[PDB]
């Protein structure tokens, strides 16, 4: 019988997967020994205690993550998004549009 | 003026960062053991700091029961844990359905 | 003699960074303004669920175990050179790594913090040891001795992520109102 | 409304990607349905109050 | 700079997301 816990503590065992290099300022889907997510990675100046790895905010969201291998702190921000509105006159008058 | 759809930026790259270690996990010492223990005195072994590989276990084809609760066996080589508990014992064939 | 705990014995509940946020959590804590037994110049004491230890060179270390003999027991003895940690029958495990506070609790978790020259004030405690050994402990032997209880707490983080204040949610009706409002200041009403 | 985003609603976890990367589509649908129902009810209540 | 009365100034001086926006 094998029993797991899948806690958020610093991981110890992992799959036989490989590792790539860090890329910044580009929308990427990071996977740091788990913890899947998409966003833009920059350099975070937030002070971390030696035992502190994960960052969190008023509504969590895990804004800060520490590198597992190189042991560097990072900041996480979601990619830009928004709605689209179309500005048009009546189709009787014309058929040109402008988007917002 | 009307609202039509939403705008969202797509990701471009993939980032994977796992702690690089090479300690192959000691599963043989438990599966191949000469003498197991009585069910009333089962034996527990902790596991840590190892690179597990459950694919080889799942493809041994010598097992008559492989039931995983709360995680699918195929997706087991993609996620990391904090510690793994392995315990073993020997019981009759009728009672095998009571371990659930 | 006895002494009141004032506001002492608050550690970091987890290893997750937070900043400028009022977070409420539940864990084993030393109740505020509680009585702590005083010892000086040394018998065994029960463990229960977690023990608070504080003292003010001469102190050697701490030992744990149900019989403290014939069954497995803990053994944590400090040294001038490094520190000695081993577990076996008296091995089964070995490890080497003013005011001194410790929040030993039970795997085995240990927190520590040292402050210059019990005083009135607040100071948090940081974790140091997370050894994964599982065994029952009932008796403790080795100052002052505290105990832990399951009381929820309200924690305050400053801009740098360091705990500066806390509220005992089950102490007084004023504290209950503070915890309900999630604020450190309450307006008339 | 924002705080209501961190409730299990009976599912194994409150993280969609977590429960998607752990279970196969044969049995992730029940958890997804539970989360969907909870969040939909929360949105309905918020809209009525507004 | 904003061309408002002293009383209006006094009144005016006395008073990261997922799908939420303000128009
Ligand atoms: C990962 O590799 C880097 C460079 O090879 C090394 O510094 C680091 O210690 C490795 N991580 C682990 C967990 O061994
Ligand atoms: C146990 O022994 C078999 C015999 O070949 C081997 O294939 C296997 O890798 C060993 N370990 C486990 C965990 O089965
Ligand atoms: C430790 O001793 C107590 C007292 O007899 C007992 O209740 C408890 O079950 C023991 N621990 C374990 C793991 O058996
Ligand atoms: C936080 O750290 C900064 C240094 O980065 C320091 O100037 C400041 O005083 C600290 N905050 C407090 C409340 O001490």
């Amino acid at each position: 019988v094998l029993s797991f816990e899948l806690l958020h503590a610093p991981a110890t065992v992992c799959g036989p997967k490989k590792s790539t290099n860090l890329v910044k300022n580009k929308c990427v889907n990071f996977n740091f020994n788990g913890l899947t997510g998409t966003g833009v990675l920059t350099e975070s100046n937030k002070k971390f205690l030696p035992f502190q790895q994960f960052g969190r905010d008023i509504a969590d969201t895990t804004d800060a993550v520490r590198d597992p291998q190189t042991l560097e702190i990072l900041d996480i921000t979601p990619c830009s998004f928004g709605g689209v509105s179309v500005i048009t006159p009546g189709t009787n008058t014309s058929n040109q549009v402008a988007v917002l | 003026i009307y609202q039509t759809s939403n705008f969202r930026v797509q990701p471009t790259e993939s980032i994977v960062r796992f702690p690089n270690i090479t300690n192959l996990c000691p599963f043989g010492e438990v599966f191949n053991a000469t003498r197991f223990a009585s069910v009333y005195a089962w034996n527990r072994k902790r596991i840590s700091n190892c690179v597990a590989d459950y694919s080889v276990l799942y493809n041994s084809a010598s097992f008559s029961t492989f039931k995983c609760y709360g995680v699918s066996p195929t997706k087991l080589n993609d996620l990391c844990f904090t510690n793994v508990y392995a315990d073993s014992f020997v019981i009759r064939g009728d009672e095998v359905r009571q371990i659930a | 003699a006895y002494t009141n705990s004032f506001t002492r014995g608050v550690y970091y509940p987890d290893k997750v960074f937070r900043s400028s946020v009022l977070h409420s959590t539940q864990d084993l804590f030393l109740p505020f303004f509680s009585n702590v037994t005083w010892f000086h110049a040394n018998p065994v004491l029960p463990f229960n669920d977690g023990v608070y230890f504080a003292s003010t060179n001469i102190i050697r270390g701490w030992i744990f175990g149900t019989t403290l003999s014939k069954t497995q027991s803990l053994l944590i003895v400090n040294n001038a050179t490094n520190v000695v940690i081993k577990v076996c029958e008296f091995c089964t495990f070995e490890y080497v790594s003013n005011l001194r506070e410790f929040v030993f609790k039970n795997y085995f978790k240990i927190y520590s913090k040292h402050t210059p020259i019990l005083p009135q004030g607040f100071s948090a405690l940081e974790p140091l040891v997370d050894l994964p050994i599982g065994i029952n402990i009932t008796r403790f032997q080795t100052y002052y001795v505290g105990y832990l209880q399951p009381r929820t707490f309200l924690l305050k983080y400053n801009e740098n992520g360091t705990i500066t204040d806390a509220v005992d949610c089950a102490l007084d009706p004023l504290s209950e109102t503070k915890c309900t409002l999630k604020s450190f200041t309450v307006e008339k009403g | 409304l924002v705080k209501q985003l961190s409730s299990n609603f009976g599912a194994i976890s409150s993280v969609l990607n977590d429960i998607l990367s752990r279970l196969d589509p044969p049995e992730a649908e029940v958890q997804i349905d539970r989360l969907i129902t909870g969040r939909l009810q929360s949105l309905q209540t918020y809209v009525t109050q507004q | 700079p904003s061309k408002r009365s002293p009383i209006e100034d006094l009144l005016f001086n006395k008073v990261k997301f997922n799908g939420l926006t303000v128009l």
